[PDB]
């Protein structure tokens, strides 16, 4: 979605689960589009993905994996 | 350094004992794991190792009739589920006694509390308490599952 | 002193004695020959049955590697003489006992027959009106489809080529009679085992692909070509018109104008109207594109001939295999692969467990792989053809594969050193046997509680009106995801991780509907929860085979029972009714148990391919589109239960057996029963011991003495090992029997 | 059609810019890898450079699989 | 061979058809197919995928019979050493299993004896006998007639 | 009986050696020396190495020790024929036990018993009916 | 709290599994670990 409209939308870096969450804190980190509690991201690491060309959830996901991959080697 | 970069050797140095020191029977971490398991943990009163292990098995028990049992897609699932493993629970103390009754009935050892008749009776008193304590605690999380999901989502501060 | 040819030798490796063996007839009058507890003649009837049951025991016969050698490369020669004739048999019967020609003209109105039956006794009507006026019994081997592949319109071809078959036999008899006698080959020569894989890889098995399509690329694909074009086989051009007129390959093909230019420049794709990977079948007749197969024997070749290249020999390129094995071994297995080299370069019963194990698992492959992607044209929709060729190539890879088992066993027995084996894979092997067989044997159990106890499960909840607590795809379901998950990355593949293929691999993966005239060829074979259910039971019973061939090797040398059970051999009967009972130890009675579990795996693997095929794939297809199965889709059901496959299985499908009096069926019928009978004539043997029968012997002998009719070779009741041969034997035949008359009666009286 | 695309006889880039480069290739690695080179049944004489360095076998062996390269390498850059 | 025989001919005599006996039984396929075969009907079904009927209990006990002969086979078959060294494999194992290494047998195992075996076998193979046969006669004739 | 002697054989170990009988019942040994380090088939699986001088090795049975035996003495170059099998039990105690008399059964020497002669023949052996409801059988009356 | 990702299940026992189960049993180790007297 961030792709589409980058400039718009606040790219999300992870989802939240915290069960000391009320729900005024839960309303509030419901944000960026986002159907449950969310932070969103200050580290770049969107543009960088995106600019590198990177499009998908796929991409990012196999990257993860090979990087698993890399790590036990 | 040397020669020996292998990970297999004989049983604890005595080649013509049949077994063999491999990574699953005699490594440190096996060694270690194994030696701290409530059945053979250092200097433990039989009767907690036997309340330790009948609250792990009395705890897992539930389960399989819980979801799988007769009384599965019934109102009385959980009840269902914790009858099954009470009973189960019961029959297995049975036979650890009977167990202990029957192999201890010459002199008792010395070097093993638990290999003796008073300490395979404690274990076996440990486990029917620890495991009908776990059985019943698991049906009572089951039986509330709503309010153990509301806990763990905060649905309800 | 026979003939001497001149020599024969090019710098080679070569090496011959000349004349060890003169030609004689006297031993032919000498029966027992070989055997030096044989040889001086018969005193008890005994005597006979070792004669035959020690006459390919070349160890036992002589101690000489050498004279083994050369009496197994004679026996080879005779045995592919044996072929040889069989196979020029089955092309002759297609010359002068079949309809081949008739059916080629018309393959979906016309049922293929090559054995005509003589009217005696009112068995002529096994005759049976197979369609066109002919009248004989229906076949199911195949050979028409093979023959129409090949390119064959003619019974002439038919009758050179058994021609041919027969002088082949007579070479290969005359190369054996050659090599056992006048130039027998060294030890040395057949240790060559660098160079003999380089010419089995490069010049066997690639240079025969590589003929093979050029077959395929010049005969058989043209005249296929215009054989499904609806072209008569009469107006089609021979064989090597296509050769002699190259404008005919052309017209065909239109590369064929290009020549062989774009051949050696690596212009290949010019090639690409005749060397395809279209995938999928052919519509008119439901198999394989013989282009797809031109192209792959090609490819075949090409990687076969490369493979040649890898060991040395007289030219200091290449691998030894001593060094490659030696440089395998790791911190978990000691030496490694040292020792491997020279047991497999000294002992011939180690390379036969190997090549019997491969073999029948390579049998087995083929069975799986021809049904689902099937290879000859028309064969799909002959279901008797596509089950009998499945079952017989399966039963065949079973045999092979206990073979595997008895050889191993005799290794340990007889060519295993254990100074030649220290620290290796083979000694470590044996130095936890334990650890393996206990470890399989729980598997074992595991496998046949959660397999066999899910059926009981459900036959038990069915029985007691509780269908909502059975494993079901309808209740509680067991659904091969796994197996799903594959199907569709197969079915993926043609568009992703496939390119340049243009349909599936096999349909029975997913996608279209293939059916030829009105009946399915191939379609999805969808998995569910009975197929989980079946995949299991075959996990468990090979399983429980392999444990018992596996103990058998393991243990040949000794147990803790019997620690010298290796001074006892590879064959014996037990070691007393002592140490609480013994019988069985040996090697050889694995063995003889696990052909009986073979059985049982296999009979369960082909009553699951019958079963599953009938219900969910085969059938016939309206012209509106959709299909009607032969068993109306009974499987997912019925076979989720042991009563299921006692009654819409086996009691449902028997009917066409067991009513086939009256009919060119009835021999099936006939068969039927003689298979049951042959069963329940095994049970004597095995239920039984040779005591009894020895002492019954006694008092026969009585009446015979009474009359003075008794033999100087006195009757022996059989041996111990005999007996339980001869039950396994009996028992083996009478069953695949049976199952051979079911599956025929049922597969031919189904459309 | 939906078939790989090869290339006709270039013989300018399908000769020596890669078939005579994957052979000269295969010469050096064979010549730097071979563990007999000249202990081959030919001796086939005048040891040379290169074309004809050490022996006839490896001079074949290398020109063979020189040429598994090339034919490799022209199909993958001509497509496939 | 002698209940088969009283079996079949009272089964056509009750019916009132008594040539298919005298007609089909002098051929073994005639027992095989109209007596055996079809007075299986009803037996086994007597549960399905479509229901259940009062010949259910006949049915699972058929099946049981079968399976207890085929039980039998097995101690008639394969003999005791076999047998006896598998268990060997088995008491090693669990000799060398931690946790359960805590439980050790009271007599030691070991396999069934010669003569055991005979008799085992024969219990099994005698009850499947008996049962199967129960169970067929049973179902058909109270299905046919019951 | 003093105590026993000798090294034991080269070798990795195996899982058909002693099992919980050793410790809690019974062990057996065989002592034997050799003239060179050589490569010999243990009664249990694979292959050992026996060391030059003098061997000494446990086993779970006295068959598994005759077994040893016969191999020693029937299967290398130079026979082995100076091995001694013992009986040993958890106490301690070591059980001498073969060649009982320093002398291999095989062959007569002087100074044994007869046990289990019978001065008869198995057909003169009394009739079963003469002997019931004793607790012997015709063989042992 | 709830999540609309994939297998929004897992964080459910996993928060628990990290915030309650996986320091309680480390520092068991640990602490038992260095307050291990074998000699040595
Ligand atoms: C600059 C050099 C170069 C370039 C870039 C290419 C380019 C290409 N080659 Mg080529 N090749 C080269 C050199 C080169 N090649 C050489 C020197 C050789 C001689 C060995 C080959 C021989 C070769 C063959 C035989 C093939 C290619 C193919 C291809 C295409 C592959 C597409 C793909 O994704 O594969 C596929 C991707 C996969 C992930 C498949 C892998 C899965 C396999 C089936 C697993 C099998 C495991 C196997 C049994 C284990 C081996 C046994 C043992 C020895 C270990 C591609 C465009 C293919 C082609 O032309 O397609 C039409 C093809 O068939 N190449
Ligand atoms: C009237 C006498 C009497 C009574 C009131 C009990 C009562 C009880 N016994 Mg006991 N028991 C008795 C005599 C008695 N026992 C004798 C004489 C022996 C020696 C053979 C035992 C040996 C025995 C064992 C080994 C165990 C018990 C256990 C138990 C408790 C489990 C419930 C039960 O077993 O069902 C009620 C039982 C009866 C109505 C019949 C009692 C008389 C028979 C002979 C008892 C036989 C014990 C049997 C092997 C175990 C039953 C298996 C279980 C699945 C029910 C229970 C409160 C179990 C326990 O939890 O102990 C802590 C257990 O482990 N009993
Ligand atoms: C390219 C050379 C070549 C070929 C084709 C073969 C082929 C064969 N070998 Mg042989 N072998 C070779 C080289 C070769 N070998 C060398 C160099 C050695 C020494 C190391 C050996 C030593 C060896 C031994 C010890 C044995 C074999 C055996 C076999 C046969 C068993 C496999 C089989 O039955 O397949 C299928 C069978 C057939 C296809 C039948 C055809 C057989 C005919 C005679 C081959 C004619 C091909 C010939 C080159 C003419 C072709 C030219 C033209 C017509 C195109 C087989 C026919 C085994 C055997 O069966 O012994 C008889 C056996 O025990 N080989
Ligand atoms: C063992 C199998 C086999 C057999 C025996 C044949 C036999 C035959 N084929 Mg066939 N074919 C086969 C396999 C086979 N083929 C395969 C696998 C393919 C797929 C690639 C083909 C595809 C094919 C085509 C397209 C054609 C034939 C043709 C022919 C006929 C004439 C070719 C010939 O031999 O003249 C002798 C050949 C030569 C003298 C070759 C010399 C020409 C080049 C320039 C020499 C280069 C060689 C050199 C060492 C390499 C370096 C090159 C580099 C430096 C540039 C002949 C009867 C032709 C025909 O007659 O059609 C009916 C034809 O057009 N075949
Ligand atoms: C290329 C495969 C191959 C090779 C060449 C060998 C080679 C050998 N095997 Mg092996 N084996 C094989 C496959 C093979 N086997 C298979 C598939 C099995 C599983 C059944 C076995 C199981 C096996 C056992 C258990 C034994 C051998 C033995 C032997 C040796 C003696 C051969 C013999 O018995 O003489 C003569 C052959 C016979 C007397 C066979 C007659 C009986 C057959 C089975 C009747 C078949 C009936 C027919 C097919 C159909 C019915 C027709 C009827 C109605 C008229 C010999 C060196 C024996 C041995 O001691 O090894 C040293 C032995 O103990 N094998
Ligand atoms: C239908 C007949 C039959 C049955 C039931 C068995 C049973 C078994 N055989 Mg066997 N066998 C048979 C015929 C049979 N055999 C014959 C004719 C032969 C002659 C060749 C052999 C020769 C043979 C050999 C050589 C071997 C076996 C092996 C096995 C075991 C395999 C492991 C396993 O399945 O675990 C699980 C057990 C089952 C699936 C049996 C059914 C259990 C039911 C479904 C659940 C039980 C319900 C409950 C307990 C009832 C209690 C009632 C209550 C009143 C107490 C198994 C117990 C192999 C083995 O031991 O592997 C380790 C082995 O090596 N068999
Ligand atoms: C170091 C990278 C990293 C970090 C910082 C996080 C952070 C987080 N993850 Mg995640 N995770 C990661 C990698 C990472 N993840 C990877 C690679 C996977 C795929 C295997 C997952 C799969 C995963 C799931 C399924 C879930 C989380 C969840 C969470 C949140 C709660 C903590 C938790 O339950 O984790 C649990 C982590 C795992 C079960 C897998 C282990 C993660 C990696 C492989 C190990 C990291 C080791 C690390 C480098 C060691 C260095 C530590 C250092 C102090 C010395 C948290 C914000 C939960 C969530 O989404 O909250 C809403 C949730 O349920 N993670
Ligand atoms: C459906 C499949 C997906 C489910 C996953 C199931 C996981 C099964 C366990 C993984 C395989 C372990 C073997 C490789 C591990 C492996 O080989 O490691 C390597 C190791 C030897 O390595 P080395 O360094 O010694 O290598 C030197 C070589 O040159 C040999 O000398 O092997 C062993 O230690 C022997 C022990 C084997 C005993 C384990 C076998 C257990 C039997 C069950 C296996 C089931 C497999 C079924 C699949 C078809
Ligand atoms: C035959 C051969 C050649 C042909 C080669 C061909 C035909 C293809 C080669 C392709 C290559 C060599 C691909 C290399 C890929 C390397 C990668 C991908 C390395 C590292 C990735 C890292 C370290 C992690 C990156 C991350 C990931 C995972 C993310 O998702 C986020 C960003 C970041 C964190 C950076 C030529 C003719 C040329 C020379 C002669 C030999
Ligand atoms: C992961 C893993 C693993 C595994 C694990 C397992 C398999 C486990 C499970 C676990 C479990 C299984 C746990 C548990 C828990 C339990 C509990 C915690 C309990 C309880 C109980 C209670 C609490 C009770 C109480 C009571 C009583 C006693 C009396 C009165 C009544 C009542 C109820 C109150 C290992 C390490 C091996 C390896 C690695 C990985
Ligand atoms: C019946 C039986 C016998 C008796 C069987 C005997 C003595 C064999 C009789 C065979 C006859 C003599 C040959 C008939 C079969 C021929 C081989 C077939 C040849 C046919 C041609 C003439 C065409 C045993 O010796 C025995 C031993 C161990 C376990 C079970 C049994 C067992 O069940
Ligand atoms: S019954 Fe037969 S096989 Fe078994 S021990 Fe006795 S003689 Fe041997
Ligand atoms: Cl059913």
């Amino acid at each position: 979605q961030w792709i589409k409209d980058p400039l718009n939308i606040r790219p999300i870096a992870h989802a939240i689960w915290d069960p000391h969450f009320g729900e005024g804190a839960v309303n509030a980190f419901t944000q960026a589009g986002a159907s449950n509690p969310v932070n969103i991201a200050y580290s770049g690491v969107y543009h960088w993905f995106y600019t590198i060309g990177m499009t998908t959830n796929q991409e990012l996901y196999s990257g993860a994996v090979f990087l698993l991959v890399l790590a036990s080697l | 350094m040397a020669e020996s970069n292998q990970v297999v050797q004989a049983y604890n140095g005595d080649p013509f004992v049949g077994h063999l020191s491999t990574p699953i029977s005699d490594s440190a971490f096996t060694r270690t794991f194994i030696g701290n398991l409530p059945a053979y943990r250092k200097g433990l009163s039989p009767i907690l190792r036997g309340l330790e292990v009948g609250m792990a098995h009395g705890y897992f028990l539930i389960g399989p009739w819980t979801l799988l049992g007769p009384l599965r897609d019934s109102e009385y699932q959980y009840i269902g589920g914790l009858i099954g493993a009470l009973a189960l629970i019961l029959v297995a103390t049975a036979a650890l006694s009977s167990y202990g009754l029957v192999t201890f009935q010459g002199e008792q050892g010395s070097g093993d509390t638990l290999q003796t008749a008073d300490g395979w009776s404690q274990f076996a008193a440990g486990f029917f308490v620890g495991g009908m304590g776990g059985a019943f605690v698991a049906y009572f999380l089951l039986e509330n599952l709503s309010v153990v999901d509301g806990i763990f989502r905060g649905l309800f501060n | 002193m026979t003939i001497s040819p001149p020599e024969r030798e090019a710098k080679a490796k070569v090496s011959v004695d000349n004349n060890p063996v003169p030609t004689s007839f006297e031993k032919w009058g000498k029966p027992g020959h070989f055997d030096r507890t044989l040889a001086r003649g018969p005193k008890t009837t005994t005597w006979i049955w070792n004669l035959h049951a020690n006459a390919h025991d070349f160890d036992s016969q002589t101690s000489d590697l050498e004279d083994v050698s050369r009496k197994i490369f004679s026996a080879h020669f005779g045995h592919l003489a044996v072929v040889f004739v069989w196979l020029s048999g089955m092309y002759f019967h297609g010359a002068k006992f079949s309809n081949y020609e008739g059916w080629l003209a018309d393959p979906t109105h016309i049922k293929p027959s090559a054995q005509v039956v003589w009217p005696i006794v009112g068995q002529g009507i096994l005759n049976g009106d197979v369609g066109g006026g002919f009248h004989g019994i229906q076949i199911t081997s195949g050979l028409f489809y093979l023959w129409r592949a090949s390119g064959f319109t003619d019974s002439y071809q038919l009758y050179c080529t058994a021609i041919g078959g027969l002088v082949m036999a007579a070479l290969m008899l005359f190369a054996g009679w050659f090599h056992y006698h006048v130039k027998a080959p060294k030890l040395e020569w057949f240790q060559n085992v660098e160079s003999m894989m380089n010419h089995h890889l490069a010049g066997l098995l690639g240079l025969g692909s590589l003929g093979w399509a050029g077959h395929q690329i010049h005969v058989s694909m043209p005249i296929n070509k215009l054989l499904d074009a609806g072209v008569a086989p009469k107006d089609i051009p021979l064989p090597h018109e296509f050769i002699l007129e190259p404008s005919k390959m052309a017209e065909l093909y239109p590369s064929f104008a290009q020549g062989l230019t774009p051949f050696f420049t690596l212009n290949w794709g010019v090639y690409s109207d005749f060397l395809t990977f279209k995938g999928g079948l052919n519509p008119v007749t439901g198999g394989l594109w013989l282009s797809d197969t031109a192209h792959h024997h090609l490819a075949i070749a090409v990687l076969f001939i490369i493979a040649g290249h890898m060991y040395r020999t007289n030219w200091g390129i290449g691998h030894s295999m001593k060094e490659i094995l030696e440089a395998h071994k790791g911190p978990f297995t000691g030496e490694g692969h040292k020792g491997l080299y020279e047991i497999l370069t000294t002992s011939w019963h180690a390379q036969l467990a190997i090549n019997l194990a491969l073999l029948g698992s390579l049998t087995i492959i083929v069975a799986q792989h021809m049904y689902a992607m099937p290879p000859y044209p028309y064969q799909a929709i002959d279901y008797a053809t596509q089950l009998s060729l499945f079952t017989h190539h399966m039963w065949i890879g079973g045999f092979l594969i206990v073979g595997a088992g008895a050889h191993g066993a005799i290794f340990m027995v007889r060519d295993y050193d254990p100074a030649k084996n220290v620290n290796n894979l083979l000694d470590r092997m044996l130095r936890h046997r334990d650890a393996i067989i206990s470890h399989l044997n729980w598997v074992c159990i595991f496998l046949g509680f959660h397999s066999f106890g899910l059926y009981i499960h459900n036959d038990t909840m069915r029985a007691l009106g509780r269908p909502q607590d059975m494993f079901s795809d309808t209740a509680i379901q067991l659904q091969p995801i796994f197996a799903q998950w594959v199907q569709h990355l197969h079915t993926l593949a043609p568009g992703a991780t496939a390119p340049n293929a243009l349909a599936t691999a096999s349909y029975a993966f997913g996608g279209e509907t293939i059916a030829v005239a009105g009946k399915v060829a191939m379609m999805p074979i969808t998995l569910g929860t009975a197929d989980f259910m079946v995949h299991h039971i075959h996990a468990f019973t090979i399983h429980v085979t392999a444990l018992i061939l596996l103990k058998g090797v393991l243990y040949a040398r000794s147990s803790r029972l019997v620690p010298d059970k290796a001074n006892l051999g590879f064959r014996f009967p037990c070691d007393g009714p002592g140490r609480g009972g013994t019988c069985q130890v040996s090697g050889w009675d694995h063995v003889f148990l696990g052909l009986f579990w073979m059985y049982n795996s296999l009979s369960i693997v082909i009553f699951h391919f019958s079963w599953k095929m009938q219900s969910d794939v085969w059938g016939t297809v309206s012209p509106d589109g959709s299909v009607t199965h032969v068993t109306l889709g009974n499987f997912a059901q019925s076979a989720i239960t042991i009563n299921g496959w006692l009654r819409d299985f086996l009691w449902a499908q028997a009917a066409n057996v067991i009513n086939s009096y009256g009919s060119a069926l009835s021999a099936y019928g006939i068969m039927f029963l003689a298979g049951h009978f042959v069963f329940a004539f095994s049970l004597m043997f095995l239920f039984s011991g040779r005591g009894y029968w020895q002492e019954l012997i006694e008092s026969i002998v009585w009446a015979h003495n009474k009359l003075n009719v008794a033999p100087a070779i006195q009757p022996r009741a059989l041996s111990i090992i005999q007996g339980r041969a001869v039950g396994v034997a009996h028992y083996l035949l009478g069953g695949i029997v049976t199952t051979w008359a079911f599956f025929l009666a049922r597969s031919l009286s189904i459309g | 059609l939906a078939q790989a695309s090869p290339t006709t006889a270039g013989w300018s880039l399908s000769v020596g810019i890669i078939m005579c480069l994957c052979n000269v290739f295969a010469f050096v690695i064979g010549y730097f890898a071979i563990q007999k080179t000249g202990k081959g049944k030919d001796l086939a004489l005048p040891q040379l450079a290169s074309k004809k360095t050490f022996g006839l076998p490896e001079l074949l062996a290398t020109m063979s699989f020189g040429h598994i390269l090339g034919a490799g390498m022209v199909l993958g850059l001509a497509s496939s | 061979w002698l209940t088969f025989y009283w079996h079949w001919k009272h089964l056509g005599v009750w019916s009132g058809n008594v040539a298919q006996f005298n007609e089909n039984s002098t051929y073994l396929m005639g027992w095989f197919r109209d007596y055996l075969w079809a007075n299986s009907a009803q037996l086994i079904n007597g549960y399905n995928p479509y229901g259940v009927n009062n010949l259910s209990v006949w049915a699972w006990m058929f099946l049981f019979g079968h399976l207890v002969w085929a039980t039998g086979f097995m101690f008639l078959i394969s003999w005791r050493g076999y047998w006896q060294e598998l268990i060997e494999t088995i008491v090693w194992a669990h000799e060398r299993t931690p946790l359960a290494n805590l439980v050790r047998w009271k007599d030691k195992p070991v396999a069934l004896s010669i003569v055991q075996a005979r008799l085992v076998g024969l219990a099994h193979f005698t009850v499947g006998y008996v049962l199967t046969y129960a169970a067929f006669l049973i179902a058909s004739t109270a299905g046919k007639f019951g | 009986m003093t105590e026993l002697s000798g090294q034991p054989p080269k070798f990795g170990g195996s899982t058909g050696g002693l099992l919980s009988k050793a410790n809690r019942e019974e062990k057996y040994a065989i002592t034997w020396t050799s003239a060179s380090e050589q490569v010999f088939e243990m009664p249990t699986g694979g292959a050992a190495i026996m060391n030059e001088g003098e061997n000494l090795l446990y086993l779970a049975r006295k068959e598994q020790c005759l077994a040893l035996g016969t191999q020693l003495r029937t299967k290398f170059k130079p026979k082995i024929q100076d091995y001694k099998i013992y009986r040993v039990y958890p106490s301690g105690e070591v059980q001498y036990l073969h060649p009982a008399d320093g002398v291999f059964p095989e062959k007569v020497n002087e100074g044994r018993e007869a046990q289990g002669t019978k001065t008869r023949r198995i057909g003169q052996n009394p009739e079963p009916v003469t002997i019931k409801f004793s607790g012997k059988a015709p063989y042992e009356v | 709290m709830d999540g609309s990702y994939a297998a929004s299940y897992l964080p459910w026992i996993l928060i628990p599994m990290v915030g309650w189960l996986f320091p309680a049993v480390t520092m068991g180790l640990l602490f038992i670990h260095i307050e291990s007297e074998g000699e040595g």
